[PDB]
């Protein structure tokens, strides 16, 4: 295939985003969910992780690993520590809200997908970390799991395939760092959320001091359907290499703001159009979008026009896919103005332990709110510039490359704005 | 710059030299001993990018 696109609903994996059916374990049921699981359990790790493999799915937590390698990493004879499978329900990147429908309407996908997933790792259980805004879906989700337990879907004898496995919910208390994978491992152990250093690696060492892999919502969930099908259904949709179906938030300066699912690789343009509604005054009246969540960059309208959504096609935009999240600015916007309140945010997400992010970040913050003001002068453009290079790639996790990029992005594509904006400051002074 | 017509004639016959527009007692010609404030300019290496110390 060369279009990408016009995803049919007998394609579509969540069936239930919008919670217009029962979203207990009858509902569930009769949707698809819980089918054959014991067959899949007695299939094995090796044949559970050869389809996800052929699937092509790749991790839909913003990072974009191949998930087949990376749960492979957990396929190790046992050293005599548990191991386990932390599900990252942080849900915490701005814009980003598609993993909370699958919690609250789609629970038993993701349950279903702990134990497939837990299956494939080796694991003896699940703990599914839920940010603690997320309270009503975090209750759903427990009430789904007793569903699940009092079926004998999961706990002992899981299925009826004589494999042991628990699914535990434990909560957050307001943090975007701890969804970071290393940071969520801590929070679990009970300390603060700061990420850990790398090696070792969470599946030689994770939580509790165990092998560990942390997967997001929307990866686990699909595990199932992806086993039931055959990842080669699933390597169907989208460009080689990004392969799947994807759930999109369209969110911002859009006539009809939604959640949906698509195929991976639909144009930008037919996504928004198709799906939101169409740009609040017309496709002419954008300005600029934001593609994947708040980490990644900014593309203007030139851009936008015939750009794919998957993680190849948006890497030569000079961007990424991220989660997938599209906040979509129109022209009205003061487009200064909406990343200093991404850089803002970061600001107060740093956990704080590592120097460049700790300092810099907040020294991008002040310098972004003068640049709205226009009160600075051109050098410090560049200045900024090579500020948020210091602290890319030289911080302990991510969101130090994801407060820098938003700079480089709104830099990189809107200095002349930036430099009329200090124009303007020094002639009313 | 006091000298008699008489005397300035005298000195500069003697010394064979117009002493006179050369003389060496200063006057007015030397500069205020009060000053305007300078402002005085900063060098190659202030600037705020492109100018790691590692490369200078
Ligand atoms: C030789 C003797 C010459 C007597 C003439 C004295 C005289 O008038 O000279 C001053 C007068 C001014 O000279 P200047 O260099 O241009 O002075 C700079 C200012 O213009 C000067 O302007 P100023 O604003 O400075 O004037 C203020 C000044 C006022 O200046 C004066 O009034 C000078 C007064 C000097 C009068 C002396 C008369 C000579 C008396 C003879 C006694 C001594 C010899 C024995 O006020 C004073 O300071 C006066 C204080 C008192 C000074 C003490 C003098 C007493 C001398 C006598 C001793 C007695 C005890 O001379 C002239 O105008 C030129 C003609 C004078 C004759 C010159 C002949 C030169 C010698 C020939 C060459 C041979 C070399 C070998
Ligand atoms: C600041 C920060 C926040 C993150 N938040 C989330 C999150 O909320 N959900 C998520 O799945 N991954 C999040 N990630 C990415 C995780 O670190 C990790 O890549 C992901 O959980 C891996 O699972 P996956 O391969 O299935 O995507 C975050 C990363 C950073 C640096
Ligand atoms: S980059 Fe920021 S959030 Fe990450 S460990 Fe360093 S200080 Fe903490």
């Amino acid at each position: 295939k060369t279009s990408f696109g016009s995803l049919k609903d007998e394609d579509r994996i969540f069936t239930n985003l919008y919670g217009r059916h029962d979203w207990r374990l009858k509902g569930a049921q009769s949707r698809g969910d819980w089918y054959k699981t014991k067959e899949i359990l007695l299939k094995g790790p090796d044949w559970i992780l050869g389809e996800v493999k052929t699937s092509g799915l790749r991790g839909r937590g913003g990072a974009g690993f191949p998930t087949g390698l990376k749960w492979s990493f957990m396929n190790k004879p046992s050293d005599g520590r548990p191991k386990y499978l932390v599900v990252n329900a942080d849900e915490g990147e701005p814009g980003t809200c598609k993993d909370r429908e699958i919690i609250r309407h789609d629970p038993h996908k993701l349950v279903e997908g702990c134990l497939v997933g837990g299956r494939a790792m080796g694991a003896r259980a699940a703990y599914i970390y839920i940010r603690g805004e997320f309270y009503n879906e975090a209750s759903n989700l427990q009430v789904a799991i007793r569903e699940a337990y009092e079926a004998g879907l999961i706990g002992k004898n899981a299925c009826g395939s004589g494999y042991d496995f628990d699914v535990f919910v434990v909560r957050g208390a307001g943090a975007y760092i701890c969804g970071e994978e290393t940071a969520l491992i801590e929070s679990i152990e009970g300390k603060q959320g700061k990420p850990r250093l790398k090696p070792p690696f969470p599946a030689d060492v994770g939580v509790f001091g165990c092998p560990t892999t942390v997967a997001n919502v929307e990866t686990v969930a699909v595990s199932p359907t992806i086993c039931r099908r055959g990842g080669a259904w699933f390597a169907s949709f989208g460009r080689e290499r990004n392969s799947g179906t994807k759930l999109f938030n369209i969110s911002g300066h859009v006539n009809n703001p939604c959640t949906v699912e698509e195929e991976m690789s639909v144009p930008l343009k037919e996504l928004i159009e198709k799906h939101a509604g169409g740009v609040t005054g017309g496709w002419d009246n954008l300005l600029a979008v934001i593609p994947g969540g708040s980490s990644t960059p900014l593309i203007p309208k030139s851009v936008c026009e015939t750009v794919l959504m998957d993680f190849d096609a948006l890497i030569q935009a000079q961007t990424g896919l991220g989660t997938a999240a599209v906040i979509v600015m129109d022209r009205s916007t003061d487009i200064v103005k909406a990343i200093a309140r991404l850089i803002e945010f970061y600001k107060h997400e740093s956990c704080g332990q590592c120097t460049p992010c700790r300092e810099g970040v907040d020294w991008m913050n002040k310098v972004m709110a003068r640049f709205v003001r226009g009160d600075a002068r051109p050098a410090e453009i560049d200045s900024l510039w090579e500020i948020s290079k210091q602290i890319e790639g030289h911080t302990i996790c991510a969101l130090g490359d994801g407060a820098a990029w938003p700079v480089q992005g709104l830099i990189r594509h809107f200095r002349p704005e930036l430099e009329e904006r200090m124009q303007q400051f020094a002639q009313q002074h | 710059a006091s000298a008699t017509r008489f005397i300035q004639w005298l000195r500069n016959w003697a010394s064979g030299r117009d002493l006179q527009a050369k003389l060496q007692l200063r006057y007015q010609e030397i500069s205020k001993r009060t000053q305007p404030p300078p402002k005085l300019p900063v060098g190659p290496s202030h600037k705020l990018s492109n100018n790691y110390y590692c490369t200078r």
